Parts: structure tokens; sequence; C-alpha cells
């Protein structure tokens, strides 16, 4: 999140479109097992940066 | 159904475990609550927890199963290879949910992932089951030491007790060791190019690490 927010960049194209589906999957996962405060708000703070800092990884979110 | 859905999660060993681990405290308040406390006597009696086939359980596995074909293929298949119980080798497939992981954990980019050919996925489930038993007693061993620190709740029998039952644990674990030892060979029940460097290892890793355990629990 941190280096998106300095880095505006596609992190998605570096990462490839495999990986970011997958890790993307892994933020909503993060939640569920453990309902931990601490894990639900770094999905939270992770996605809101990633919406702010434009349209690249953004559309990947919503898609499954 | 639910699991399907994934809005339950089943909580594999390996998470159990990680709930568990030393450091682990805060995950140890929650759904581990409810699992602890679970009834279900597979802390009791450890072989259940990889019990064998049998017709009972091939009977619970059509009862249990009657959403899904495609997961029932796999399921059939490893049940048959370790000779695992249908119902445990289905619940060990259910850890599809944790596809994400598998995706990730794979190696770098020299290859885009042949992640859904079945060999792979197989060879896979076969990893998920090793890593299931070897975190069950990886567990239990947590399990033990965590009461032994003081907690009634899952102890309960074993309020400032008696000790009959925890007393038991010792000689039942301890005859676990016997298969753990045994586990030299894989089981030529498996099908052949399975066995890959890799298995060999990890098979042979699991044997030490349930034994381990199991050690740790009886001392």
């Amino acid at each position: 999140k941190r280096l998106a927010t300095v880095a505006p960049m596609s992190v998605y194209a570096c990462l490839g479109n495999d990986a970011a589906a997958i890790r993307d999957a892994f933020l909503t996962r993060l939640q569920s097992k453990i309902e931990d405060m601490r894990i639900k708000v770094m999905i939270l703070e992770f996605l809101t940066v990633a919406v702010e800092t434009q349209p690249g990884l953004i559309e990947l979110f919503l898609n499954l | 159904m639910a699991a399907a859905a994934g809005g339950p999660c089943v909580r594999s060993s390996r998470e159990l475990w990680t709930i568990l681990l030393g450091r682990s405290a805060l995950r140890e308040l929650s759904q581990i609550e409810a699992e602890l406390n679970k009834h279900w006597r597979r802390l009791l009696e450890g072989l259940s927890y990889y019990k064998p086939p049998s017709p009972s359980s091939a009977e619970k596995v059509k009862a249990n199963k009657d959403v899904a074909s495609p997961l029932k293929e796999l399921g059939l298949r490893i049940s048959k290879f370790l000779g695992l119980d249908e119902e445990q080798s289905v619940q060990l497939l259910q850890c599809y949910l944790q596809e994400d992981y598998r995706g990730t954990r794979d190696s770098v980019k020299t290859v885009l992932q042949d992640e859904r050919q079945s060999q792979a996925l197989i060879l896979k489930i076969a990893d998920y089951y090793y890593e299931e038993r070897t975190c069950i007693l990886r567990c239990v061993l947590h399990l033990l030491t965590y009461f032994q620190d003081e907690r009634h709740p899952y102890r309960v029998e074993y309020a400032d007790c008696v000790d009959k039952l925890e007393k038991e644990l010792v000689s039942k674990y301890r005859q676990q060791f016997e298969e753990l030892y045994k586990t030299e060979a894989p089981t030529w029940e498996t099908h052949g190019n399975l066995m890959t460097e890799r298995q060999v290892s990890r098979w042979f890793v699991q044997c030490l690490r349930e034994q381990s355990m199991l050690l740790e629990i009886i001392f």
C-alpha cells in the first residue's frame, strides 16, 4: 500500500495477471478465518489506496 | 454447500496449529474456541482422525455429499491412494478453498503454472494430506501444553481432578509411534509417478514430524 501511494504505477502489470488475481483473493480471505480486527483493517487500507491510485488494480478487485 | 459457497471455511489442521502456535494468543479466541470445545473425539483417539475407509464411512460420504460430482472424483481417488476414509478424504480435498495459497506458493515465473492440470492438482492434494497429518499431531501437542498451563474448559471432566483420562493419553499416543516408524515406505496403494523426489521427502518429513510431536505430548 505504501508503495502504491507514493508510487502510483501499475502494480498489476508487473505482478502478472494470475498473481494479482490470486493475491486479491487472499485479501478477502485475509479477513475471513480468524476475524481479526487488524486483518480487516489491512484489507480495507490496501484496497482503498488501490482504488484511489487509479484503475489498474481496481478493476481486478471486483472481478472474480 | 456452505463450504463450497465459501461462507464457511473449514478449519484445516494447519490453521488449527497456527492458532495454537506458541506466539499465537489472539487467534485462539474465536472460532477455534468452538472447535476445541467440539465433542468430536478426534483428540481422544488420534487414529480415528485418519481412519481407514469403511463402509460406514462410505455411507456417510454419500450422505454427506449429494451436492456435487466433481469434488467427489478427487476425494475418492485420494481416499484410494492413501487408504484414508472417504469422508476425511473429502475434507482434505475440501481444502480446495486454499487454492489462492497454492498459486502464490508456486515457483517464480519461469513457468506460468500448470496448476489446472489434474496431475498437478492431485500432487497438491497429497501435499494437503501430508500437511494435515503432520499438523494434526502438531496441534494436539501444543493443545496439551496449552492446557497443562491452566485452562479449565477443554479439560472438563478435568477440573482440579483425578487424572484417569488424561493419563490414558500417554499409552495411546505411544502406540501411534509404531505407525509412524512403519511409514519407512510409502503405501504402494498409491499410483506411480506420484512419487516424485519432492513427495518422497515430504512423506518422510511427515513421518518424523508426527513422531516428534507425539513424543512431545507423551513426555
